[PDB]
């Protein structure tokens, strides 16, 4: 009938203008990267949300372009679940404190977890080991040993490559350089170009973890369209 | 019904050898990387070792690295950990945990306060 | 004049390589269709390509191995103005289309975080329209007299007479060659550029002939393509054509013209790794 | 001593509960079945293809009316499809992009949705301005919102991340029972026909029916090995299936207490997301990690027939009430319609 | 161990109200189900094939 004819005319109408409004929306959620941060409650995640219930949502815009970070607040212990969320996210940023030597151990293997997840293997993961200065002070007085905890700390020998900081003794470097070869020996076991691990050395007083993260993201997207272009 | 039932733990004296074995029935062995946590007196649980499927490859932790031994039978579905010598530092319960699914390479959550897969655990005493 | 059998043989050998890159335009196309949101902007201008390629090979060719067959040898200046006009509105479509597409890539790769604030669908689609009308204003000078061009019976093709009007030879010479080669030059040394500093990254040269090779086979296609019409061009408007150039010669710098069209989806689709992955499975769920 | 003992008390109920069961059974589904002729292969040709999701598909629901769903998404959108003329009836943007679960009002006037925010949305689709806002907001769980169902207008039952499902009442806002009784976290739940009482599958291994109206888990249902991430109810009502992440199918009985059925082969390795029944219920229908949804039928053993055509993992399934057709939505932003 | 306790007392008499209940023969309940599922075949438009003059998607 002809009332029919209308009702399809109405809804056709509406569906175009629902479609004006979804091609908005697309223009507009391309354009932003999405962040996942991850970390515990003593590892210092607070102080990199400070520069920039269930789920917390933190908006800043380095370089005009638009970056929206998440950090998980009241999900249980229990994360193999809602991890799977987070499987189209730009990068995941996992704060280690590279000071609490067995809180190591336990961020080592949550970091194993994530890595060799199937659904997460075409993820990067900006890794930052906070606390620095903590861990610097702790090997200074030599109090807690690193070797207690991990065996192979004791024969690890600086790498010539690493760049030292001027200020610190090498023993502190070697501490720090030794936390970052565990993670690199766990990023390097797998992963054929897929996704990549880049680590930093941070402090709570350090300002430039925004320009890191800018930076490290803009490696991420350029390795994967030099992938795609079969350049890298 | 998932079940995972621990045995072997008792007092010893530090520097002696202690086996403990991890009896799992209710699914199939052969297809699940099997760990061992261990929970300190007033203490959060951690991680101490695992071992593969086929059990080629063999994790510890730092502590207890090139002392500890861990094997499986995967023809007994039984999992095992043999401590030669031992601090009085490790009184703990030893738990054995599954992970939590069946040919994944990760394993998540075998550590956290309230996982399912985990047994119910014997407590190790190291005392003079 | 051409012999029977060399004709014969220039007939058969064009038609069946434009038929393998119809082919493969048409399982280009049917994967770019299958996906809108599969390579965002870019799908639209690897859409253009191929439908660029595909029109020439579905328009233009007939007619030229029609000259070259022996059925009509006397053919007045219309017609091949008119053939030369339309092989030329699609030589210059994809040429634009394949600028687009390389200052595209150089955006994708060298701004990762801002190309998609910079490229959008609607300038995708603006830069469609562009090409397009560049390509048409491109192929009318012939149309309304600038350029003339007319049969010749040694060669048996609809071919510009270059002597005739310098300035629309050396126009077409450079929207050709020079605009498109100096901004492949550019973009792909950069990425190049790039490239290098990724590798040397990841490494902690000899593997970085990888990106050499895939930026060599672009831009030498590209040449292989295009620069024998060119210098053929150029030739015409210093000497004659006839008496310099053999004729097998000229059949050469031909159908080396009309490998664009199998070219351009090799290069543009299958060096891409989803659109390689798509056409495998499709492949593979046919077979 | 009295945990000791008490935990003793435990293992010898459990073992009664056992021995009740294994006199119970005698003769399993297999060989009743038997003698019944199998199904034919069955092919499903896909007759629509839903597009205009940015991001994964979590979940879609069904209407009553069989000719509308609602799809979300992780880019924020709520999609509500006309299935016959693949029009979007209506685009809701969502206040937390990551959502989890949707359910559709038999009613057909509200819409609900929830994920990583812990909270449950209720949108009203019969707003008088004809554009549709938040009606109801239920916050009380204290973890990730994995499923919703409408008994009616008036009250939801939410599954949770934080182990618990809870009974809301929509109008004042409050969870007026709470379900307790899983150790791990609730991913999916099925309302029976009737709604008096409701199944759950959780992190645990267990599925426990539990009664809506006195709040207590009836019975509790142990046969996977891992967790369950997909709960249907069987038509009829006194049986349901479970689709787990150790690659297997479960039918269990109400009235029996134990498993029927299990749906496996050696070839498919990967996790069943979601699970779905036919309206006979003749068929089982169960999305994979390896892109693909197989067909089972709920009798026999035997597969029977595939639905292929995803790119990426299924995360929902659906089967309309009239059973005219399956809706099957993925993590590649599509949704197809098979007839 | 005050929550355990009482956690593991909520488990035995959860599991004492699991044990005191009837059930049915196995046999009795797979012969119900494949009734339903014979009884209802014909309203199932995926086990039996649709003209597709009154299938709405075809």
């Amino acid at each position: 009938t002809e009332d029919q004819r209308n009702e399809e005319k109405a809804q056709r109408e509406a569906n175009k203008k629902i479609e004006k409004q979804l091609q908005k929306d697309k223009q507009v959620y391309r354009a932003t990267h999405r962040l996942l941060l991850l970390g515990a409650g003593e590892s210092g995640k607070n102080t990199i949300v400070k520069q920039f219930s269930g789920i917390f949502e933190t908006k800043f815009q380095v370089d005009k372009v638009n970056f929206h970070m998440f950090d998980v607040g009241a999900q249980r212990d229990e994360r193999r679940k809602w991890i799977q969320c987070f499987n189209d996210v730009t990068a995941i940023i996992f704060v280690v404190a590279s000071s609490s030597y067995n809180r190591l151990q336990a961020a080592l293997k949550l970091f194993d977890s994530i890595w060799n997840n199937k659904w997460l293997r075409d993820t990067s993961v900006i890794l930052f080991l906070n606390k620095q200065d903590l861990l610097a002070e702790k090997v200074l007085a030599g109090k807690s040993k690193i070797e207690d905890y991990f065996p192979e700390f004791a024969r690890y020998t600086t790498p010539e490559d690493a760049t030292p900081e001027p200020g610190e003794d090498p023993r502190v470097t070697r501490a720090k350089y030794f936390i970052r070869d565990e993670f690199l020996r766990i990023s390097t076991a797998s992963g054929d170009g897929r996704h990549y691990c880049y680590p930093h050395f941070t402090c709570a007083v350090d300002t430039e973890n925004i320009r890191r993260v800018f930076n490290d993201c803009r490696d991420i997207i350029q390795r994967m369209h030099l992938r795609q272009y079969e350049l890298l | 019904q998932v079940q995972l039932q621990e045995s072997g733990g008792g007092l010893v004296q530090p520097g002696g050898s202690l086996r403990l074995s991890c009896a799992a029935s209710g699914f199939t062995f052969s297809n699940y990387k099997m760990n061992w946590v261990r929970q300190a007196p007033g203490k959060g649980l951690e991680w101490v070792s695992d071992i593969s499927q086929s059990g080629a490859s063999i994790s510890y932790t730092g502590s207890v690295k090139g002392r500890f031994t861990i094997s499986r039978d995967n023809a007994k579905n039984t999992l095992y950990l043999q401590m030669n010598s031992l601090k009085p530092e490790d009184t703990a319960v030893y738990y054995c945990a599954r992970c939590p699914a069946p040919f994944t390479r990760d394993c998540f959550d075998v550590t956290s306060t309230t996982y399912a897969y985990r047994g119910q655990g014997t407590q190790v005493t190291v005392s003079s | 004049p051409i012999s029977l059998a060399h004709g014969i043989i220039r007939s058969t050998v064009l038609v069946i390589f434009l038929a393998a890159s119809f082919v493969g335009n048409i399982v280009l196309a049917l994967v770019l269709q299958r996906k809108p949101q599969l390579l965002q902007v870019t799908n639209r201008f690897i859409f253009n390509l191929l439908v660029t390629d595909l029109l020439q090979i579905s328009l233009v060719a007939p007619w030229v191995v029609a000259t070259s067959v022996p059925l009509f040898w006397p053919l007045n200046s219309h017609f091949c103005t008119a053939l030369v006009s339309l092989t030329h509105l699609f030589a210059f479509a994809s040429v634009n289309t394949i600028v687009v597409v390389s200052v595209d890539r150089y955006l994708s790769i060298i701004h990762p975080l801002s190309y998609p604030s910079k490229m959008t669908q609607r300038r995708g689609y603006l830069l469609l329209y562009g090409t397009w009308i560049v390509a048409i204003l491109q192929s009318t000078p012939p149309l309304y007299g600038w350029g003339q061009a007319a049969f010749d019976e040694r060669n048996a093709l609809c071919s510009m007479i270059w002597g005739a009007s310098p300035s629309y030879t050396i126009l077409s010479v450079v929207s050709f060659i020079v605009i498109p080669l100096i901004v492949m030059i550019a973009c792909y040394s950069v990425v190049f550029c790039a490239a290098r500093r990724q590798h040397a990254l990841l490494y902690n040269r000899c593997y970085q002939c990888k990106a050499a090779k895939v930026i060599f086979i672009i831009i030498f296609s590209y040449v292989l393509s295009l620069g024998p019409y060119c210098f053929l061009a150029v030739l015409a408007v210093w000497v004659d054509v006839e008496t310099q150039v053999p004729q097998w010669v000229i059949t050469i710098i031909i159908w080396l013209f009309f490998l664009q069209c199998c070219i351009h989806p090799y290069v543009y689709g299958y060096m891409h790794k989803t659109i390689k992955k798509e056409i495998q499975d499709m492949l593979k769920k046919f077979f | 001593s009295e945990l000791d003992q008490l935990r003793q008390e435990a293992e010898q109920l459990k073992n009664q509960i056992r021995d009740a069961r294994k006199a119970c059974a005698d003769a399993t589904l297999s060989q009743i079945t038997n003698n019944i002729d199998p199904v034919g292969r069955i092919q499903m040709r896909t007759r629509r293809t839903l597009r205009g999701h940015l991001a994964k598909i979590y979940a879609m629901h069904w209407g009553t009316d069989s000719r509308l769903l609602v799809s979300a998404s992780q880019d924020g959108k709520l999609i509500i499809w006309d299935s016959y003329t693949t029009n979007k009836v209506h685009a809701i943007p969502l206040r937390s992009s990551w959502v989890m679960t949707c359910a559709y009002a038999p009613s057909g006037n509200y819409v609900a949705c929830g994920g990583l925010d812990n909270i449950c949305s209720i949108y009203n689709l019969k707003t008088r301005e004809g554009n549709v806002r938040v009606s109801r907001e239920l916050a009380g769980h204290t973890g990730y919102l994995s499923c919703c169902r409408f008994l009616d207008d008036n009250q939801i039952v939410t599954s949770s991340g934080d182990t618990t499902c809870a009974l809301w009442d929509i109008e004042t806002g409050q969870q007026t029972t709470t379900f307790t009784g899983h150790t791990g976290d609730v991913m999916s739940l099925s309302l029976a026909p009737d709604t008096r009482l409701f199944v759950s599958g959780a992190c645990d291994a267990s599925a426990k029916l539990w009664d809506v109206r006195e709040g207590m888990c009836r019975q509790t249902f142990t046969g996977h090995e891992s967790d369950i991430n997909a709960i249907c109810f069987f038509p009829n009502g006194n049986a349901f299936a479970t689709g787990s992440d150790d690659a297997t199918c479960r039918l269990f009985d109400l009235r029996a207490d134990q498993e029927l059925m299990t749906y496996s082969h050696d070839n498919i390795i990967c996790g069943i997301t979601s699970v779905s029944f036919s309206k006979s219920g003749r068929l089982l229908l169960a999305g994979y990690d390896d892109f693909n949804c197989n067909v089972w039928d709920a009798l026999k053993a035997d597969r029977a027939g595939v639905l292929a055509g995803h790119d990426n993992r299924v995360s929902c399934l659906g089967v309309t009430d009239d059973g005219m057709a399956v809706a099957t939505g993925s993590w590649d932003s599509f949704l197809k319609i098979w007839n | 161990n005050t929550a355990s306790i009482a956690q593991a007392r909520k488990l035995v008499e959860q599991l004492k109200m699991e044990a005191n209940i009837d059930r049915i023969k196995v046999s009795k309940a797979a012969a119900d189900l494949m009734a339903y599922c014979e009884a209802h075949a014909k309203e199932d438009p995926l086990l039996t094939p649709v003209p597709a003059s009154e299938n709405p998607f075809r």
